[PDB]
């Protein structure tokens, strides 16, 4: 458990590594920031696991970077209740298909 | 084309119907060309060698003819075709112009004269090679278009 | 709920093709079983199929004459039965005989030997357990048309009335034939009763079962449900702990070990193949693997240097070049890869654009729909 | 036991007969579509028939033309429409054919001298006669008597009323010679004409079809495949043993030869492996390349494509398979050194290979853009396709014709007849 | 339309069949000797 | 391109309903 506390300090450290990448737009693998190798494991190697989900909101570019992106637009509910209503009318559509070709036969 | 169920099959039958199929394709006429082939299915199948120079040819032209340009004419000198394959070759394809030569590949002089350079077109190829108000006026008929239907 | 059957036979029959050499680590454990339970048919089978036996039948014909003492019981206890004014004795009696037979072999064993115990149904669970005997029985055999059968009576009505346990075979059974099936996302589902499986016949042991149940849902589940669930299994991290091999090849996925996680696909495909039941589907299972590594670990990056990949993936440059554009052929991996300056991109998001991309899909089917109604309504 | 059948079936023709005549003054087109399918299926069932057509209402070959001559409209035209029936399902296919025929001409003498509730009637079982005229043809030999008889009428086709038929026919012509005739399908481009309402919606179906062969015939795939798959759309009916068989055939081949790749999950019909296993074993062998491996499936399989009119196809796709090949290699990567694909493709030489992307430049697979430097091909798809400006048209006019096709509302509020 | 003479367990993986059938013959173990020799 | 996919919806949605209280409605016989 002290290894997890070990990544938990990492993890606490993840501040300071958002610290890291909330000032500048990163584009540097050099982590003298902090202290561990520039390419210690994939760089200091929480991007790559932050990146999935639990995430700086960053692209990474592998000749240097570490930029945030900022997904200021995901919640478009036109999207989403567009396709859901979709989905409903279709199911509409058939129910009505099924009742036209009983009427007529 | 008419029945003539009498017709008595001669060599000539053959030997003519391939020089009208090696001059479509001389006339680009290619649509035109398989036209021709599929009318005589019996024909070409595999015997018929009279004949087989020109779909050879053809599929050079489909496929690399221009390096097949010579392969077919080394295939057999002659079919009864002696003058015939003679349009074929002074025809030679030139889709290639859309590349680059000229002190930029450099092969591929008369040719390089003609119309002062290859056929006349462009420049030396070493050297040959956004608005919404525009689209408004586009639109605009468009939108009311939908308006349109609902009016009744 | 008993050993009727025997999987492990089926196991050895089927793994009894290829490797059929070792005749001491099969056929022995084949003839033990030929000898006990009267099985007749499937020794004959087995028999005719490969193997003679010469002298080594007549003793079998002479437990024949057993089975035909017990067949003679049956008469006997038949009429017993019979004569016996009680009712549903009859029924018992001529259900113990036809499993002696199913044990015997299938078709005395199947049919109405079992239908006509079937038949006479005074009890919902004992009707049941006859349909559950049917079931796995039709599974030894891969008998799709049974199997199919057996689980529509046992889900129709069987099912209703209070009985957990019947539940919880009945899942496992309906799981264990999805993953026959090229189907994992049912079999991933359903294997999530692993705290209450018992120690069930049909499958080997606890072991085999949670190995099963990790392999379908590495495939079937997603990375979030993949740790709440197998991640976070107590009795799957106790299995698990029984068997280090599985144990490594899973978290190696999970906490990015990836030349060991190759490693661990290697000897799981080895295994895949070897087994029975599952055997059929190893390219697959493997292809899907290789995909799912290769799109988890590109999805961080929005650029790539393949050296970064040999060095991650094994050291060989030019396979993860070709396995690469062969899965961009196959329209998977959502990339693009490039030459001469050797690097690799990412491509559209599904919610940024692909909102839209998805909405037209599914706009040009409801049209096609409409178009259709129109057409014949329209006279 | 054998009448009670017959006592049973062949008299609800009189009372569908009674509804015609009756709506016959009422007209047409709202009734008697129903009398034709009737008509259709009892065929499908089929002695004392030819007694029992004896002249229903007065204020085999006897039988035949002893109801007129007997004490004696539209009623009338079904019924010398339909005493061919019983020979036809029978498909006796000897010269009582020839004494079928005499009726449908009589029957034709008889349509033509009417004019609508003929047009709406008569005019379209007129189509079935002509089936039977082609039936009748085909068992013999084909002839463009009926051809004539059929360009007469599209003036008349002209008139207040139209069927469609007739194009059909004209196909069925083309079709006889089949690779032969090629002219025919010129001529028709310059006369098809709109028929678009679509009433019997399987003719539609069925003159697309060739419609799409024609074109396939000249390789015009870009337009050919939607045709076709468009055509294979409306075809809701069973229509499977050999029927869509030679549709979903002429598709599949004329797709691979156009590049792409299918894969069987797409039909896997249970009642078309036996006939089309062929394409299948041809598409593997063109998906990797093995020339050797098609050649030999072509010459195993001589027949079928010889016998169902495709063979001309498939032997000139033995030298597309490159492009078709080609295709996958231009979509994957976005800067490709020649030498590599060339040894991919297993081409003779760079030259050879730069050759063959020039060519395959033309228009398709995303442009190549080729530097004729170290560059070699470089193939970059063009990028910004995200509904943003890029694609404005594209992800704007798109929806602008998918909601412009609501003309089915219009439609819709036309349709109502609310009678009285 | 008539007039027309011609004419999982088993679906639903035809096409991880032959997108891979010509290859498995190295069952991913071959590969792994092969680039282990690297 | 979000007006034109509302419009898209709405034309959808129109269809539909206007088939219902069409032929549904409309295709009454009534022997």
């Amino acid at each position: 458990i002290i290894s997890t506390h070990l990544a938990k300090l990492y993890d606490n450290l993840l501040e300071q590594n958002l610290i890291r990448v909330i000032e500048p737009f990163s584009r540097v693998q050099i982590e003298h920031i902090s202290s561990l190798i520039k390419l210690s494991k994939a760089d200091v190697e929480r991007k790559l696991s932050q990146m999935i989900l639990d995430k700086k909101f960053h692209g990474i570019l592998d000749q240097g970077e570490g930029v945030l992106i900022i997904f200021d637009e995901p919640p478009v509910d036109k999207t989403y209740e567009a396709a859901l209503e979709t989905i409903q009318n279709m199911s509409k559509v058939v129910d009505s298909l099924y009742n036209k070709a009983k009427k007529l036969t | 084309f008419d029945y003539k169920e009498q017709l008595p099959e001669s060599a000539y039958m053959h030997q003519l119907l391939g020089l009208n199929l090696l001059f479509l394709l001389s006339q680009n006429r290619v649509a035109e060309f398989h036209t021709e082939l599929e009318r005589l299915p019996a024909k070409d199948i595999q015997t018929n060698v009279y004949i087989k120079h020109p779909v050879s040819l053809e599929q050079y032209l489909m496929e690399g003819s221009y390096n097949k340009v010579f392969l077919a004419k080394g295939n057999i000198p002659a079919e009864s075709y002696t003058f015939f394959i003679d349009i074929l070759l002074d025809t030679i394809r030139d889709e290639i112009a859309g590349c680059i030569e000229k002190a930029y590949e450099k092969i591929l002089t008369d040719y390089a004269k003609k119309r002062g350079w290859v056929l006349g077109p462009n420049n030396y190829y070493s050297f040959a090679s956004t608005t919404i108000p525009s689209t408004e006026l586009a639109k605009q008929v468009i939108e009311y278009a939908r308006q349109l239907e609902m009016i009744v | 709920l008993p050993k009727n059957p025997d999987l492990r036979i089926a196991q050895l029959r089927f793994l009894l093709s290829l490797p059929e050499h070792r005749g001491d680590a099969a056929v022995r454990d084949e003839l033990m079983a030929a000898v006990r339970d009267n099985n007749m048919a499937p020794y004959y089978e087995a028999l005719c199929k490969s193997l003679d036996w010469q002298i080594d039948v007549d003793l079998l014909n002479k437990m024949k004459k057993a089975n035909e003492d017990e067949l003679k019981r049956l008469d006997e206890e038949l009429e017993d039965a019979e004569k016996n004014l009680g009712e549903s004795e009859i029924r018992d009696a001529m259900m113990a005989k036809a499993e002696y037979l199913c044990r015997i072999g299938d078709k005395e064993g199947a049919l109405t030997a079992f239908r006509k115990t079937y038949d006479k149904t005074v009890a919902l669970g004992h009707r049941l357990d006859i349909v559950f005997y049917l079931l796995r029985i039709g599974l030894f055999y891969m008998d799709n048309d049974l199997i199919t059968r057996n689980t529509e009576k046992a889900k129709s009505l069987i099912e209703e009335g209070g009985d957990w346990d019947r539940r919880n075979r009945l899942k496992v059974y309906q799981g264990l034939y999805c993953v026959a099936i090229r189907d994992f996302k049912q079999a991933a589902e359903l294997f999530l009763d692993t705290v209450s499986t018992f120690t069930s016949y049909e499958l080997m042991d606890y072991k085999t079962f949670v190995t099963y149940t990790v392999y379908v849902s590495m495939i079937a589940l997603e990375r979030p449900d993949l740790r709440e669930k197998v991640i976070k299994g107590a009795e799957i991290l106790e299995v698990l702990h029984s068997l280090p091999a599985v144990r490594q090849y899973l978290f190696s996925l999970y906490e990015c070990r990836y030349s060991v996680f190759f490693q661990s696909l290697a000897v799981v495909e080895q295994e895949m193949k070897k087994d029975w039941l599952f055997a059929p589907h190893y390219r697959y299972y493997v292809r899907e693997m290789r995909i799912h590594a290769y799109s988890q670990l590109l999805e961080s990056y929005r650029s790539l240097t393949l050296g970064y990949m040999a060095e991650a993936f094994g050291v060989g440059v030019e396979f993860i070049d070709q396995e690469l554009s062969r899965f961009i052929a196959a329209g998977r991996l959502h990339c693009k890869i490039d030459k001469v300056n050797e690097i690799v991109e990412t491509n559209r998001p599904d919610s940024k654009n692909w909102q839209y991309q998805e909405t037209i899909k599914k706009g040009d089917l409801l049209l096609n729909r409409v178009q259709k109604l129109s057409r014949v309504i329209n006279m | 036991p054998p009448p009670a059948p017959q006592d049973v079936e062949m008299k609800e023709e009189a009372a569908t007969g009674g509804g015609s005549t009756g709506e016959a003054d009422g007209a047409a087109a709202e009734h008697s579509q129903r009398e034709l399918d009737t008509v259709t299926l009892e065929d499908i069932k089929e002695g004392k028939e030819p007694r029992f057509v004896l002249r229903a209402l007065r204020m085999l070959l006897p039988f035949l033309e002893e109801p007129m001559d007997t004490e004696a409209r539209p009623r009338t035209g079904k019924a010398a429409s339909t005493p061919l029936l019983p020979e036809v399902e029978a498909y006796l296919q000897l010269l009582v054919v020839i004494f079928m025929m005499n009726s449908k001409r009589y029957k034709e003498a008889q349509k033509i001298s009417d004019d609508t509730q003929n047009r709406r009637a008569l005019d379209l079982v007129a189509a079935k006669c002509y089936y039977y005229h082609a039936r009748v043809y085909e068992f013999l030999d084909k002839l463009d008597v009926v051809r004539s008889f059929l360009h007469a009428r599209l003036r008349t086709a002209t008139l207040r009323h139209d069927a469609d038929g007739q194009a059909t026919l004209l196909n069925l012509l083309l079709r006889n010679y089949l690779h032969y005739s090629l002219y025919d399908q010129a001529e028709k481009l310059v006369s098809k004409s709109v028929f678009p309402e679509q009433a019997n919606n399987n003719e539609w179906a069925r003159y697309l079809y060739y419609t799409g062969r024609i074109k396939a015939i000249q390789l015009e795939y870009s337009e050919a495949r939607r045709t076709m798959t468009n055509a294979l759309r409306k075809a809701p009916q069973h229509t499977a043993v050999g029927f869509k068989q030679t549709v979903h055939k002429l598709l599949i081949v004329v797709e691979l030869l156009l590049g792409e790749i299918p894969d069987r999950l797409q039909f896997r019909q249970p009642s078309l492996k036996r006939s089309l296993m062929p394409y299948f074993l041809l598409t593997q062998a063109v998906r990797t390349g093995n020339l050797a491996k098609f050649n030999q499936v072509l010459d195993q399989f001589g027949e079928k494509f010889q016998a169902d009119g495709t063979y001309t196809l498939i032997i000139r796709l033995r030298h597309n398979v490159i492009k078709t090949g080609v295709r996958m290699i231009s979509l994957s990567y976005s800067r490709i050194s020649l030498a590599d694909i060339a040894q991919k493709l297993q081409l003779d030489s760079p030259e050879d290979a730069e050759f063959i992307v020039a060519k395959a430049i033309r228009d398709g697979v995303i442009e190549a853009s080729i530097n004729h430097e170290k560059g070699y091909v470089q193939s970059k798809e063009m990028i910004d396709i995200y509904s943003t400006r890029e694609p404005q048209l594209a992800f704007h006019q798109r929806i602008s014709f998918c909601l412009d096709i609501h003309n089915m509302s219009v439609k819709a509020m036309r349709f109502p007849p609310k009678s009285y | 339309e008539k007039k027309q003479p011609v004419d999982e367990d088993n679906w639903d993986d035809d096409n991880v069949e032959d997108d891979f059938s010509n290859q498995l013959r190295a069952e991913l173990e071959k590969h792994g000797y092969k680039m282990e020799t690297s | 391109y979000l007006a034109s996919l509302i419009r898209s919806v709405v034309a959808l949605h129109n269809l539909i309903n206007n088939k219902i209280a069409n032929r549904d409605a409309e295709k009454k016989e009534g022997q």
